[PDB]
């Protein structure tokens, strides 16, 4: 149930305009995991620079959100976990050797100076975006410091220490029946799916790479337990997938979810380890291919909350985030970067482009046909009973 | 490595590197009223109807410099007006003095405490001065 | 860059002020209805049994 | 004691559900 | 002594009573609504119009007209909601006492509720912490 | 020393009693405070 | 079953209005208070019927009249018992 097509020029439709609320905090870039770690918050700062220098700040409203409190963190995490996060420093680690062993701390998720403050910034931005979306102020709410989707209710997993998306969706659920979550990282969005697995009010939908990969979960037959059965959609894919392939897989899945699940608040993870040239991912996506997802999720017209995620080559996350943010404002930018304080990092021709490679696509019309047919089948037990008057979602 | 700087550095790390128990967070004296959130101070001054101005928070007190003297806050808090706020130390000293001089004798301090504690959840109850 | 962050400073101030006022209005009108209910609850002479 | 077992589908409605000793006792201790 | 299972019996009664109470009030709310279905639509319309606009005086006049036409039915709603809330709080206190006495009795055994001891897993934990404490002793 | 316990219970009961007796003019004060807060926030 | 329980509820309402009128008074406008037959129910007989079925049809006229001539002391007792019979009769409806 899949025919491959060419990839069409990304283009903003004029019948709908948004009120973008952008959340940024000039502190966040100032934290660093360690010497050689692939996770660098500095890239968020870099994206800010382009937003300033392209003249893009002049059609949205830029806010610092107050950091999240300990008891707002314990809405999803345990007390022992959050107390550990709050008390552990790179200097006293020797007095937490049990807890570090017990909470999955030390090599893939080390402790740096400012861990708790960085987590506070992420969670605060996500929850304040959600709250401002509930009050009918904004339509889209952008927070690139959040999207640490691999964190466990009691465990640090995969460069992530606090699941701010869970808190955001918990705040979105106070006023909404049904919330959709889309995850276009190259890894599986496993923290959010484990958190909302046995419910029907959050539908998680991941597009990931399944193999000898990370985290190791998210098969085509993992679809929810309990009353949450058929409310967890996985799309496993193989190396090399490019813009045309990805677009032809991504659009009909999302459109059928919108027609059946009828959600009326979307959260969108826009991770950047799914770009060509990334140092951990293995897809072959362009910048237009990675941004057409955002453009399509926006062409529906329900409250969106866009967040960050992965992206381990700083230049490419910065450029694609700035381009996506320009697209949310109905603006297709220009390709020549303006002079900014990071007018390096953008060799060799200093443009607004992410370039794909020629590596080979290991995904063919039959694997995808089979996957999408299984999904379309799983995805018809998730409607609303005929007598249930809605609010035109 | 000279038998003095050694224990010097040792004391430094033994005093600044701990497990951040909430049981060791430095707590202020109860009689020093400057460590009181500056909303306790305003509520005290407003309840006992003292005669002071409000205080400058901390942002309004570092806002005072030759460069800062051109902001709306300086020129609204330093010209000739009656709302001219002050430094927290002054208001805190006034509050401390009205605290150590006005005095109380029990037989009405305790029963009021009990009626207050047993009605915390109540919206409609005896307001012990309002 | 300094022009942009000037604009950001003023927008953040406006946000915080309007939140302040809406929140104080909501809090007073909350306390009013709680006073009403706790007043009428002192008017019952015979409660319900269950 | 007059327990009155007679035909009943339902149970009898249960009986609906000062004393400042330990408070002033705490104040004594304090 | 014996165990006549009073917690679970009162719980059954409660859970049977819960959905009967609610539906009377839900129908009352539905009845209140049926007056406000030719007032709320055009009110929302005129409000968004006035928000995104010689005639505006007549528009504001119409908006105040509809506002104080529709004011009476908004106190009905919160009166009904308040009595509904009091009823359901009575039911909730009933439920919670029944539940806590079921658990405080053994109408649910405390090996079936809080699980088993030593649970064939959890040898990994004992190994890990044993090594930590051992080379802590070393 | 039960006289102290009797004094304290009498006083607390006195507070409850005074509030219940004046409970009708200790309720227009609340509502004027609230209405002036409302009109002064506006 | 439904008829009896609904009638008991409506009579609870009327008696509650009266009792509230009676609570806030002076101790001598109580002693001389009288309510005429009907009380404000356009179809009044229901309440009497209800009260009969609550007490009996032998010892029920005695009470129906004792609160026709002393509504100040003998209708916080006739109301505290309707509020038992409502609860009990609804639980009986459930059990059957
Ligand atoms: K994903
Ligand atoms: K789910
Ligand atoms: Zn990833």
């Amino acid at each position: 149930v899949y025919e491959a097509t060419p990839f069409d020029p990304i283009t903003v439709k004029p019948s709908d305009k948004r009120r973008v609320a952008y959340f940024y905090d000039a502190d966040v870039g100032n934290y660093a995991y360690g010497a050689g770690h692939p996770m660098k918050p500095h890239r968020i700062r870099m994206a800010h620079s382009l937003i300033m220098n392209y003249g893009l700040y002049k059609k949205m409203e830029i806010y610092r959100a107050k950091p999240a409190t300990k008891q707002e963190m314990c809405q999803f995490h345990t007390d022992e976990y959050i107390d550990f996060l709050s008390r552990v420093t790179p200097d006293n680690l020797e007095m937490f050797k049990r807890e570090s062993v017990k909470f999955n701390v030390g090599d893939d998720c080390p402790v740096f100076d400012g861990l708790y403050e960085y987590c506070s910034i992420s969670g605060g931005g996500s929850m304040e975006g959600a709250a401002r979306l509930n009050r009918g102020k904004c339509d889209v709410a952008v927070n690139y410091a959040g999207g640490l989707h691999h964190a466990k209710k009691s465990e640090a997993s995969g460069f992530c220490y606090l699941n701010d998306i869970v808190l955001g969706i918990i705040e979105l659920l106070r006023y909404h029946p049904r919330v959709l979550y889309i995850d276009i990282d190259v890894h599986h969005g496993d923290g959010v799916e484990e958190a909302f697995y046995t419910t029907d009010r959050v539908m998680t939908c991941s597009f990931h790479k399944y193999g000898e990969f990370f985290p190791g979960t998210g098969e085509l037959r993992d679809i929810g337990v309990g009353a949450g059965k058929n409310y967890a959609v996985n799309v496993p894919l193989r190396d090399g997938i490019d813009d045309a392939t990805y677009r032809s897989v991504f659009e009909p899945v999302i459109k059928k979810i919108m027609e059946w699940y009828q959600p009326s608040a979307v959260v969108l993870q826009c991770g950047g380890d799914s770009l060509s040239g990334d140092r951990l991912g293995c897809f072959n996506l362009s910048m237009e291919g990675h941004a057409n997802c955002v453009n399509y999720v926006k062409s529906f017209g329900i409250p969106m909350m866009v967040v960050g995620g992965g992206g381990y080559t700083m230049r490419n996350v910065a450029r694609t985030w700035c381009f996506e943010t320009g697209l949310l404002n109905n603006v297709v930018l220009d390709k020549d970067l303006p002079y900014n304080e990071y007018y390096e990092y953008y060799g060799p021709d200093y443009k607004l482009s992410v370039r794909p490679s020629n590596m080979f696509n290991v995904n063919t019309p039959e694997y995808l046909d089979k996957v999408m047919t299984n999904i379309f089948a799983n995805l018809e037990n998730t409607k609303y009973a005929p007598s249930v008057q809605l609010n035109h979602t | 490595l000279t038998a003095a700087q050694q224990q010097y550095i040792k004391n430094l790390i033994e005093t600044h590197i701990t497990d951040n128990h909430p049981d060791l967070r430095p707590k202020s004296h109860p009689m020093d009223f400057e460590e009181y959130t500056d909303a306790f101070l305003r509520r005290y001054k407003d309840h006992f109807q003292l005669d002071v101005p409000d205080n400058l928070t901390l942002q309004g007190y570092l806002l005072g410099s030759k460069l800062g003297a051109k902001t709306y806050s300086y020129k609204r808090n330093t010209q000739g007006q009656h709302d001219k706020r002050i430094h927290k130390r002054d208001l805190a000293n006034v509050v401390r003095r009205h605290f150590d001089e006005h005095s109380i004798k029990e037989t009405d301090c305790i029963p009021q405490f009990i009626y207050k504690v047993k009605n915390q959840k109540k919206k409609f109850k005896m307001e012990f001065r309002g | 860059e300094t022009i942009a962050t000037r604009t950001f400073i003023h927008q953040d101030f406006h946000k915080k002020v309007t939140d302040l006022r809406a929140r104080l209005l909501n809090r007073t009108t909350q306390t009013w209805y709680d006073i009403n209910k706790e007043r009428r609850d002192m008017d019952i002479v015979i409660p319900d049994v269950n | 004691i007059p327990v009155r077992p007679e035909i009943d589908l339902d149970p009898s409605i249960v009986p609906v559900v000062i004393s400042l000793n330990e408070e002033v006792t705490f104040f004594e201790k304090a | 002594p014996a165990n006549l299972f009073p917690g679970l019996n009162d719980i059954t009664d409660v859970l049977e009573e819960f959905p009967l109470a609610t539906s009377r009030y839900l129908t009352l709310l539905h009845e209140i609504d049926a007056k406000c279905v030719h007032s709320m639509p055009n009110l929302n319309e005129r409000i968004d119009k006035f928000l995104k606009k010689q005639t505006q005086v007549r528009l504001l006049n119409n908006i105040n007209k509809i506002y104080e036409e529709l004011m009476p039915s908004l106190e009905e709603k919160m009166h009904v909601s308040s009595i509904m809330l009091d009823n359901l709080d009575r039911l909730t206190s009933r439920l919670e006492l029944a539940y806590e006495v079921a658990i405080k009795n053994t109408e649910i055994p405390r090996g079936l509720r809080l699980g088993v001891d030593n649970h064939p897993a959890m040898h990994l934990h004992h190994e890990l912490m044993e090594k930590i404490e051992s080379k802590s002793n070393s | 020393k039960d006289k102290r316990r009797f004094n304290i219970e009498s006083k607390v009961n006195k507070i409850y009693q005074n509030f219940y007796s004046e409970r009708d003019n200790q309720y227009k004060d609340r509502l004027t405070a609230l209405q002036t807060d409302l009109t002064s926030l506006h | 079953y439904d008829f009896y329980i609904e009638s008991n509820l409506r009579t609870i309402q009327c008696l509650e209005t009266i009792v509230n009128k009676i609570e806030n008074m002076t101790e001598n406008e109580k002693a001389n208070f009288k309510l005429p037959p009907g009380l404000g129910h356009t179809s009044m007989t229901i309440y009497k019927k209800v009260i009969r079925k609550v007490y009996d049809k032998e010892r029920g006229f005695e009470i129906i009249d004792a609160l026709h001539e002393h509504p100040a002391v003998t209708a916080p007792v006739v109301l505290k018992r309707l509020k038992q019979k409502d609860e009990e009769w609804r639980r009986a409806q459930r059990e059957w």
